[PDB]
């Protein structure tokens, strides 16, 4: 029997991503959509081919100081991305000449961190599914 | 009785097999400029022979080309959502063992995005060839735009592939990771300018300033590459500034 996981998945992504964190700094606010499938069927085994889509909202700041605003788009987090497949699509909200230091920050120190759980949801998704 | 060549493998078979199976399939009287023939295994189980033409159809973005067949019994010759249109050119066989015969697919979905991605190690392969670059990007290089234009996950890639004639690359067009590798550290920006043609753009006073910081600057006169810049934002972390927004 197979079943829908995009409702466990969607509340795994909700902790693991808000609060992620990179004088220059900014973190994960929220998880504003999380779109795609993500099942665990029996098929010979308990495969699962998901896919899916997902943006974070981010809040952060750089220099006294100016803070900013902004979103994280990852087009697709899926059971085969390598750690070099996630794609981010870094958005600074009504940005200035000044906030040309917010994407760099979140490039250097956030992404990585990005990848590393993206990376380790596959193993949990089964490890919580599949192999029960 | 005929053992299928693509169920053959793929390190076992001659140019010339492959040119032949080609030529049967699409009545080129060329041999095709490049094969990309693979299996995918484990969850997701299919092979797929796929050629990529030395030049455009006729009626490439005007006026079949994949046989679809699932466990070797041949279905379809007229599936969409086995390709994107961007890729209407490339030429081929795709054999599923999963896919369910008599049809939002799932199967249909990760096979697409499967072959999308081989297709581009394919166009990587080609770039790293001077000769064969030259005929696919002539040929191709709007369908290479279009995917751009609309492949989230995939536009980065797919813009390893652009060519740009630049202020520095006059003679010949530029690469931008060849136009990033000529960036003086302290340089943060690619930048580019958009015109009606080359001609004016290569004279716009706008020039004098980047020119004045010795900053590359890239010549797009065309809508397509002025979206297909603005829908990509950066490139290998370095932010696509067009200098005449002011």
């Amino acid at each position: 029997v197979d079943k829908n996981c995009i409702g466990w998945a969607k509340e795994y992504f909700k902790q693991k991503i808000v609060g992620v964190e990179a004088k220059k700094y900014a973190k994960i606010k929220s998880v504003s959509s999380i779109e795609g499938d993500c099942e665990v069927n029996q098929r010979g085994k308990v495969i699962s081919l998901f896919d899916l889509k997902i943006t974070v909202l981010i809040e952060g700041h750089v220099d006294s100081a100016l803070p900013f605003e902004g979103s994280i788009n990852v087009p697709e987090v899926a059971f085969d991305s390598e750690a070099s497949s996630y794609q981010f699509d870094i958005s600074i909200f009504k940005e200035t000449s000044e906030l040309s230091e917010a994407k760099p920050l979140i490039r250097s120190e956030l992404l990585p961190k990005l990848r590393q759980i993206f990376q380790q949801f596959g193993k949990d998704l089964l490890a919580t599914h599949g192999n029960d | 009785p005929t053992k299928p060549l693509w169920t053959r493998n793929p390190s076992d078979i001659t140019q010339e097999e492959y040119n032949a199976f080609y030529k049967s399939i699409s009545n080129d009287w060329e041999d095709p400029l490049y094969v990309k023939h693979f299996s995918v295994e484990g969850q997701l189980e299919f092979r797929a022979i796929l050629f990529i033409p030395k030049r455009a159809p006729f009626d490439l973005f005007e006026s079949n080309n994949i046989k679809l067949y699932v466990r070797r019994v041949f279905i379809t010759d007229e599936a969409e959502d086995l390709i994107p249109e961007w890729l209407s050119f490339v030429k081929g066989v795709v054999d599923s063992e999963d896919l369910p015969l008599n049809l939002q697919n799932k199967i249909m979905k990760v096979i697409r995005k499967n072959i999308v991605k081989k297709l581009i190690e394919a166009f990587n392969e080609i770039a790293e060839d001077s000769e064969q670059f030259e005929k696919f990007y002539s040929a191709f290089s709007k369908n290479i735009k279009l995917g751009v234009h609309e492949d989230t996950q995939n536009r980065a890639a797919l813009a390893k592939l652009l060519r740009y004639n630049s202020t520095k690359s006059v003679d010949e067009l530029t690469s931008l990771t060849d136009y990033v590798t000529r960036m003086p550290e302290h340089q943060k920006n690619i930048y580019y300018i958009t015109g009606e043609s080359l001609k004016s753009v290569e004279k716009s006073p706008f020039l004098d300033a980047l020119k004045a910081k010795n900053f590359e600057v890239l010549f797009l006169t065309d809508p397509i590459d002025e979206y297909a810049f603005t829908q990509l934002k950066e490139f290998e972390g370095k932010t696509l500034v067009d200098i005449t927004k002011d």
